[PDB]
DNA sequence: ACACACTCTCCAATTCTCTAA
C-alpha cells in the first residue's frame, strides 16, 4: 500500500504568544505585593490558587491595576488591544502554574477529564455606553453597563466533539466547532471511505453552559431627542442566571462579530 | 465468558468510563446475577419478602410495571445503586430483563399476557427544581416537581426501525 | 480531440515581434543614473522587460516567463545559431 | 578535573534526604457491606395454602 | 477469528487478575497492592505471548490486549515501587530472592512495552493497521511512568543496576552483564517516546494526543525534572566516566551513545547561554509587530471597498489595459504588480529523507525548546560535567569499535555517531568562546587520526551510494572538524592532519558537493554553504589556492546559491552575510563577472532591497546596497561597450569556442 | 428546464532515466 507520512507537517509558530504566555506565567508567580498590614511579601495570586484548590473552584479573578504596573505596562497593552489572539496563550500559561502548585485542580473511580479554567478581569479604567460600541474596537477588552430587559434559559453549548464511523469501527476526537455545528472531513481508517452517517458521542464530547441576555441604555444618559438602543450579551460558565430582569448591571469582556450561519 | 466476577471485584471500575464498564459481558452477567439475588431475597423486618408480594399482585391486575424503591436497593448492594444513578439507560435494561425472570418464576407463560416489563424507580433521594439543571446532569437520573401546563393527545409510535408500536404523549 | 494547448516556443522569439524588437530598442529604452538610488535604477531596468514579456506571451507570471525561457534557450539549436550570429556580428 | 567515583555514589544514594455526600456514603457502605430466598417462595406458596 | 482474538484477550485479562490485588481487610483507605500466586507463570506466559506468538506472527495485537487491560499502569508499576520502597526502608535501618525475581521480570516487560516503533514495506498489514493507536498508548505510558510518586519507579531500575555494579568485573557472568545493558535500554525508550507523526495511505488527495495527555506531560523539560529528582544523572555520570577501568566496554557504550543523542537532539546551544528581561524583549517584539502593521497600512486604502473607480494604462503602441482599485490610480509599481498577480497559472514543482525520528536533518531548527530556571541550570551542569569527565573516553572507545565494524553498519548508528560528534564539539567551542575557565582540550579526542579517517569514510561511502541522509549528517560532522582545526591553528600534527585532509581526491569531493544541492530541501543547501565557507577560509589561511578556487566557480554552484537566497524570509541574518561574502569573492576578487549577469538575480535584488523585504535598519541592507551599486556600475559599462548583452541577460552563457571567449570577457 | 454541485474518465504535457557520439 502507498503509505506516506506527513513529512512537511512542521508548523508555523507565533513568538509573541509564547513570550506573553511565559511572561504572564512570571506575573502569576511573583507579583509579590506586600501585606495589607506589614511590609511582608504575600503573593496573593498563589494564595488564590490555593483557595481554589480548597474549594474546587474553576475561575480566577485578576485586577487590571496590578497588571498595569507590571513590566512597564507592555503586557497589559498586549492583553488589552489583542485579547482574542492572546487568550489561549494565557490559558496555557495558567495551566502550568496550577500544575506546579496545585495539581489536584487539573482534573474535574474512572478517569477524570480536565478542568476548563476561566480567567476574569475587573477594575478596568473606564466604562463605555452601549451607544459607544464601534467596529474599530472589535476583539478588544471592554466594560459596559446598562439595564437588563430579557434573559434566556440556560442551554448546553457544544465545546469539543467526538464522532464514530457507521461503516467501520473508527473514532474521531477533539473536533473544534466555533459558530456552527461541525463534523469530520474523512474516515480516518484508510480501509473505509464513508463520510456520511456520523454520530456524536455524548459521553466523550464536552459541553458548556450558555445564556443569552438583552440590555438597554440607562434612562438618565439618553441624549436630547433620542431613544435608547439595545444590545445582546452572552454569559457562560459559573455566571449564568446571575442577571435578573429589571436590574442594573455592569459587564466586562470582549465584543465579537457573529456570522449568518 | 464462563467465569464471573465477585461483588468486591466490581468495586474497581477498570475501564475508562462507567458505560464502557457496565456494557462488558462478564460485568453485565455479574450485575444481572446480583440484581436477581437481590430481588428474590430482600425482606421486611418481619421477613415477609416485599418483592415476592409485589410480583404476586402484578399478575392479579394483569399489569405491566414493577415498582422498586431506591432506598431498598441502596440498603444493600450499594454499588448497584451508584451505577444506576450514574448510568440509568443501561442499568434499567439489565434490571428489566431480570424482572421478567422474577415474574415468570411466579407465573409461567406470563409472556403470553405481556411481552416485556418495565421497572419503575421510586424515592430517589435528591431533588431539583427547573433552575438547578446544568450540563453536568446530562444522561443522569433526576427528580423534578412542577405543574403540568399543557398536554397533547395520545398517538402510536413505531417501536423498532413485521412491525410493532407503542403509545406516546 | 480536445483543443491542443498553446505554449511559448522559439518561433515566437525569432519572429519579428519577438527578440529583434529588444535589440532594436533597448539602447533607447533603459537609462541608468548615478543621480538616483541603486533601488531606483534597479527598478527601472525591469520595466521594459516586463512590458515586452507581456506583449510577447500574456499566459503566465513574469518569473515563469524567465524560467520557461531558460529551457528552450539551452536546448533549441536554431536559437543558439541566432545567438552565435549575434556575437559574430560583434566579432565582425 | 572531576571523577565521580563508584564508591561515593553507592554511599550517597541511600543517605540523601449533594452527590458529594452520597458518593462517600455509598462507597463506605459498599466497603462495609436455598434458605435465604425462602420468604419469596413462601409468598408464592401462600396462594396454594390460603 | 474475532472469537479467537477475544479468547486471547480474555485469557490476558484473567492473567491480569490472577496477578493479585489489594487487601480489603486493611481499613487503610486505600492500601498498596497485594500479591497473588502462580505469578511467575503469569509473567512468563505473558513474555511468551509477546515473543513466541506476536513476534513470530508480526502482529502487535498482544500489545493492544495489554493496553486494553492497562497492565503497565495498574500492576507492574505498583509491584516494582512496593519492592523498591520495602527494600529502601530495609536499607534505612541498615524467599526474599523471590521478591527480587519478581522485580526483574516486571522491569523486562516495562522495557518491552515501551520499545520504540518502526514501520517499513516489510512490516505486516496488521502492524501497519495498529501503528497509529499504539503510539497513543505509548504516550500514555511515558506520562504515567514519569508521574508516579514523582517518578519513583526510576529509582528501582538503578537499584537493579547497583546490584551488578556491586562486585568485581572478574566475577561478572554474561547473564549478570545483561542487567547492566537492560537498565540503560530502559532510559533510552523513556526519552525516545514523543508525539506521533501522522501517516495515511496515498489513495486520494483529500493531532493524535489522546484526551488524557498534554504537551507539558510529554515535553523534555518534564523529563529533566523527573530525572533530577529521582537521581539518574549521577548514575549516568559515574557510569560513563569510569568506563575505561574494566567495565566491559562492549555491553554499555552504544546504548550510552543513544541516550546522549536522544536528549541533545532538540536543543540549540545559544539557548543555554544568555548572550524583567522577558518583558523587555516582548516589548521589543511588539515594536516589530507594529512595523509589520505599518507595512500593511501603507497598502490600505482610506475610503471603503465599493467607493473605488477604474483605471486604464496605455502602453507604447497605444494598446491599453484595465485595473481596478483606488491605490492603483497613484502607484504604478502596485499597478504593475497587481496586473500580473491576476493571472492563474503556476508551474508545478519538483521535490529526500525518511525512516528516522525528527532531528536537525529534516526540521527547521530555528525553534527552541523551553526550560525552567532550575532545569536550565541542572541540564547545563549535567552536560558540562559530561564533557569535562566523559567525552574523550567515550569517543575513543566508540570510534575504535566502528573502524572494526564499518561494513556491518545500519543507517541509525551512522546518523547517531555523526550528530553526537557535532553537538558536543560545537558546544565546547562556543563555551570557550565565551569564558576562559573552559578549555578546548576537553574535546581534543576528535582530532586524532582514526576518528578523522572514520568520518571521512562515512561521508565517502554515503556519497557514492547516493544515500543522502547519511551524506547530510556526515556533511554536518565534517564541518565541525574543519571549524575545530581552524580554532587550534590560531593557538604540529594539526598541519599534517590538514595536508591529509586536503589531498586532491577530497578536494574533488568537497568541490562536487554544492552542485547537486540545487534539487534538495533547504537544510541541505544551507549545510553546503556553511561547509563551503569554512573550507575556503581554511585554505585561505594556508598561506595551490588558485587551482582550488577556480575549481569552485561555475554555473551550477551559482544556481544553487541563488535558489537558496530567494527564500530569505525564512533564513537568519548570518546566512545572507555568508552568501554575499561568496558573491564578493566571485565578483570583485576573482573578476569572473560574467556569471552573475542573469535576470533572476536582478529580480531578487529588487525584492530583497525594496521596502517590502529586508528591514530598513538590519545589518543586511548595508551589504546588499553596497553590492548592488557596484553591480549596476559594471553592468552599465559592459552594456554600453557591447549592446548584444541585452538579449544575453535572459539566457545562460554560450559555450561555443570561437565566440564564447569574447562573450565571457 | 434551468443554474449549480459533485463525480468520473482519458489523454497529453511534463520530468526523469539511459544510451551513444
Ligand atoms: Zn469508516
Amino acid at each position: 500500500f502507498k503509505s506516506r507520512a506527513l513529512n512537511h507537517v512542521k508548523k508555523v509558530d507565533d513568538v509573541t504568544g509564547e513570550k506573553v504566555r511565559e511572561a504572564f506565567e512570571q506575573f502569576l508567580e511573583d507579583f509579590s505585593v506586600q501585606s495589607t498590614d506589614t511590609g511582608e511579601v504575600e503573593k496573593v495570586y498563589r494564595a488564590q490558587i490555593e483557595f481554589m484548590k480548597i474549594y474546587d473552584l474553576n475561575t480566577i479573578y485578576i485586577d487590571y491595576q496590578h497588571l498595569s504596573m507590571r513590566e512597564n505596562g507592555a503586557l497589559a497593552m498586549a492583553i488589552s488591544e489583542q485579547y482574542y489572539r492572546f487568550l489561549p496563550f494565557l490559558q496555557k500559561g495558567l495551566r502550568r502554574v496550577v500544575r506546579k502548585y496545585a495539581p489536584e485542580l487539573l482534573n474535574t473511580s474512572p478517569e477524570q477529564t480536565e478542568r476548563v479554567f476561566q480567567i476574569s478581569f475587573f477594575n478596568l479604567p473606564t466604562v463605555h455606553r452601549i451607544r459607544d460600541i464601534r467596529s474599530e474596537k472589535i476583539g478588544s477588552l471592554l466594560s459596559i453597563s446598562g439595564t437588563v430587559t430579557r434573559t434566556s434559559e440556560v442551554r448546553p453549548e457544544l465545546y469539543k466533539a467526538s464522532f464514530t464511523c457507521d461503516m467501520c469501527r473508527a473514532i474521531v476526537d477533539n473536533v473544534e466547532q466555533s459558530f456552527k455545528y461541525t463534523e469530520p472531513t474523512f474516515c480516518p481508517n484508510p480501509s473505509c471511505e464513508n463520510r456520511a452517517f456520523w454520530t456524536l458521542n455524548v459521553t466523550r464530547s464536552r459541553f458548556l453552559d450558555w445564556q443569552k441576555v438583552r440590555i438597554q441604555e440607562n434612562a438618565n444618559e439618553i441624549p436630547t431627542g433620542s431613544m435608547p438602543r439595545t444590545l445582546d450579551v452572552i454569559l457562560r460558565g459559573d455566571s449564568v442566571e446571575r442577571a435578573k430582569p429589571g436590574d442594573r448591571c455592569k459587564f466586562t469582556g470582549v465584543e465579537i462579530v457573529v456570522p449568518d450561519v | 465468558l464462563r467465569e464471573e466476577l465477585t461483588l468486591e471485584s466490581l468495586s474497581n471500575v477498570k475501564a475508562n468510563s462507567y458505560s464502557e464498564w457496565i456494557t462488558q459481558p462478564n460485568v453485565s452477567r455479574t450485575i444481572a446475577r446480583e440484581l436477581k439475588s437481590f430481588l428474590l431475597e430482600y425482606t421486611d423486618e418481619t421477613g415477609r419478602s416485599v418483592y415476592g408480594a409485589r410480583i404476586r399482585t402484578l399478575g392479579e391486575m394483569n399489569s405491566e410495571s414493577l415498582e422498586v424503591n431506591y432506598r431498598h436497593l441502596a440498603e444493600s448492594k450499594a454499588i448497584l445503586a451508584l451505577f444506576l444513578a450514574k448510568c440509568p439507560e443501561e442499568m434499567l435494561k439489565i434490571f428489566d430483563l431480570v424482572a421478567m425472570e422474577a415474574t415468570e418464576l411466579h407465573y409461567p407463560d406470563y409472556a403470553r399476557i405481556h411481552s416485556e416489563i418495565h421497572v419503575r424507580i421510586s424515592d430517589f433521594p435528591t431533588i431539583y427544581s427547573l433552575r438547578e439543571l446544568r450540563e453536568s446532569n446530562l444522561s443522569s437520573l433526576v427528580r423534578v416537581t412542577g405543574v403540568v401546563t399543557r398536554r397533547t393527545g395520545v398517538f402510536p409510535q413505531l417501536k423498532y426501525v413485521k412491525t410493532v408500536y407503542r403509545n406516546y404523549q | 480531440k480536445r483543443r491542443p494547448q498553446v505554449k511559448l516556443t522559439a518561433e515566437k522569439l525569432l519572429s519579428d515581434k519577438g527578440l529583434p524588437y529588444v535589440l532594436k530598442n533597448a539602447h533607447k529604452r533603459i537609462r541608468i543614473s548615478s543621480k538616483k538610488n541603486s533601488y531606483d535604477n534597479l527598478s527601472n531596468i525591469i520595466q521594459f522587460y516586463q512590458l515586452w514579456a507581456h506583449e510577447l506571451f500574456p499566459k503566465a507570471k513574469f518569473k515563469d516567463f524567465m524560467k520557461i525561457c531558460q529551457t528552450v534557450g539551452k536546448t533549441d539549436p536554431v536559437l543558439r545559431e541566432y545567438r552565435v550570429s549575434l556575437f559574430r556580428d560583434e566579432m565582425g | 578535573k572531576k571523577f565521580f567515583s563508584k564508591e561515593s555514589f553507592l554511599a550517597d544514594f541511600d543517605d540523601s534526604s449533594d452527590h458529594n455526600v452520597l458518593l462517600n456514603t455509598l462507597r463506605k457502605a459498599s466497603r462495609k457491606q436455598n434458605p435465604k430466598s425462602s420468604a419469596f417462595f413462601e409468598s408464592m406458596v401462600e396462594d396454594i395454602i390460603e | 477469528a474475532d472469537f479467537s482474538l477475544t479468547v486471547l484477550r480474555a485469557r490476558i485479562a484473567l492473567l491480569a487478575t490472577a496477578i493479585g490485588g489489594p487487601d480489603y481487610t486493611s481499613q487503610i483507605d486505600p492500601p498498596p497492592y497485594k500479591l497473588g500466586d502462580d505469578c511467575l507463570a503469569c509473567l512468563k506466559d505473558l513474555k511468551r505471548w509477546f515473543k513466541l506468538v506476536d513476534d513470530q506472527q508480526k502482529r502487535w495485537d498482544v500489545a493492544m490486549a495489554v493496553a486494553e487491560y492497562r497492565i503497565l499502569t495498574d500492576d507492574l508499576l505498583p509491584i516494582l515501587i512496593d519492592w523498591e520502597n520495602k527494600c529502601s526502608l530495609a536499607a534505612k535501618l541498615a524467599n526474599k530472592a523471590y521478591y527480587d525475581k519478581i522485580a526483574l521480570n516486571c522491569l523486562q516487560l516495562l522495557v518491552l512495552m515501551t520499545w520504540p516503533l518502526i514501520v517499513t514495506e516489510q512490516s505486516s498489514s496488521n502492524q501497519i493497521t495498529l501503528y497509529g493507536e499504539l503510539k497513543k498508548h505509548q504516550l500514555v505510558y511515558k506520562k504515567t511512568i514519569l508521574s508516579m510518586e514523582s517518578g519513583k519507579v526510576l529509582r528501582a531500575a538503578i537499584r537493579l543496576a547497583l546490584d551488578v555494579i556491586k562486585i568485581d568485573r572478574l566475577s561478572r557472568t554474561p547473564r549478570d552483564n545483561m542487567v547492566l545493558k537492560l537498565v540503560l535500554n530502559f532510559f533510552r525508550n523513556v526519552i525516545a517516546i514523543e508525539p506521533g507523526e501522522f501517516t495515511i495511505n496515498t489513495k486520494k488527495s483529500m493531532d493524535t494526543l489522546p484526551p488524557n495527555v498534554s504537551m507539558d506531560d510529554i515535553s523534555l523539560n518534564t523529563v529533566i525534572s523527573s530525572f533530577h529528582k529521582n537521581k539518574v544523572f549521577g548514575f549516568l555520570l559515574t557510569l560513563t566516566s569510569s568506563l575505561s577501568k574494566e567495565f566491559d566496554q562492549d555491553f554499555i557504550n552504544i546504548p550510552l551513545l543513544e541516550i546522549m543523542f536522544y536528549f541533545t537532539k532538540d536543543v540549540n546551544q545559544e539557548l543555554l547561554f544568555p548572550r524583567t528581561s522577558a518583558g523587555f524583549e516582548l516589548s521589543k517584539l511588539l515594536q516589530k509587530e507594529h512595523q509589520m502593521r505599518k507595512n500593511v497600512i501603507k497598502h490600505t486604502s482610506a475610503r471603503h471597498s465599493r467607493f473605488g473607480g477604474l483605471l486604464s494604462i496605455q502602453t507604447p503602441d497605444k494598446t491599453r489595459l484595465t485595473v481596478s482599485g483606488s491605490q492603483a490610480l497613484v502607484d504604478e509599481k502596485i499597478a504593475l504588480q497587481k496586473l500580473d498577480d491576476s493571472k492563474k497559472w503556476n508551474k508545478r514543482i519538483i521535490k529526500a529523507a525518511e525512516g528516522l525520528p525528527n532531528s536537525l536533518l529534516n526540521s527547521q531548527t530555528g525553534k527552541a525548546i523551553f526550560f525552567t530556571e532550575s532545569n536550565g541550570k541542572h541540564f547545563k551542569e549535567f552536560i558540562n560535567n559530561f564533557i569535562d569527565s566523559g567525552f574523550n573516553i567515550l569517543l575513543h572507545s566508540v570510534t575504535n569499535y566502528f573502524t572494526t565494524e564499518q561494513d556491518r553498519m545500519v543507517t541509525l548508528e551512522q546518523v547517531e555517531y555523526l550528530l553526537f560528534f557535532a553537538w558536543f564539539v560545537k558546544y565546547q567551542l562556543l563555551r570557550s568562546k565565551i569564558d576562559n575557565s573552559a578549555d578546548i582540550k576537553q574535546v581534543s579526542e576528535a582530532l586524532k587520526e582514526v576518528t578523522f579517517i572514520l568520518v571521512s569514510s562515512l561521508l565517502r561511502s554515503a556519497y557514492d551510494l547516493k544515500n543522502w541522509t547519511v551524506t547530510h549528517a556526515g556533511m554536518i560532522a565534517f564541518n565541525e572538524l574543519l571549524n575545530l582545526v581552524s580554532r587550534t591553528k590560531a593557538a604540529t600534527d594539526i598541519e599534517f592532519i590538514v595536508s591529509r585532509l586536503f589531498s586532491d581526491e577530497r578536494i574533488q569531493l568537497l568541490s562536487n558537493l554544492p552542485k547537486i544541492g540545487s534539487k534538495y530541501s533547504l537544510q541541505f543547501m544551507k549545510s553546503c554553504i556553511e561547509l563551503t565557507h569554512s573550507v575556503l577560509k581554511v585554505l585561505e589561511q594556508y598561506s595551490n589556492f588558485q587551482k582550488v578556487q577556480a575549481n569552485y566557480m561555475t554555473e551550477p554552484v551559482i544556481e544553487t546559491y541563488i535558489n537558496f537566497l530567494e527564500r530569505f524570509r525564512e533564513l537568519e541574518d548570518d546566512s545572507i552575510k555568508k552568501v554575499f561574502s561568496f558573491f564578493h569573492r566571485v565578483f570583485v576578487q576573482a573578476k569572473e563577472q560574467a556569471l552573475l549577469f542573469r535576470f533572476d538575480l536582478i529580480i531578487l535584488l529588487r525584492e530583497m532591497l525594496s521596502p517590502d523585504g529586508l528591514d530598513r535598519m538590519s545589518r543586511s541592507r548595508k551589504y546588499v546596497s553596497q553590492f548592488s551599486d557596484y553591480f549596476l556600475a559594471r553592468l552599465k559599462k559592459r552594456l554600453k561597450k557591447s549592446p548584444a548583452w541585452f538579449v544575453g541577460l535572459l539566457f545562460p552563457p554560450l559555450h561555443n569556442s570561437e565566440v564564447g571567449f569574447y562573450q565571457r570577457y
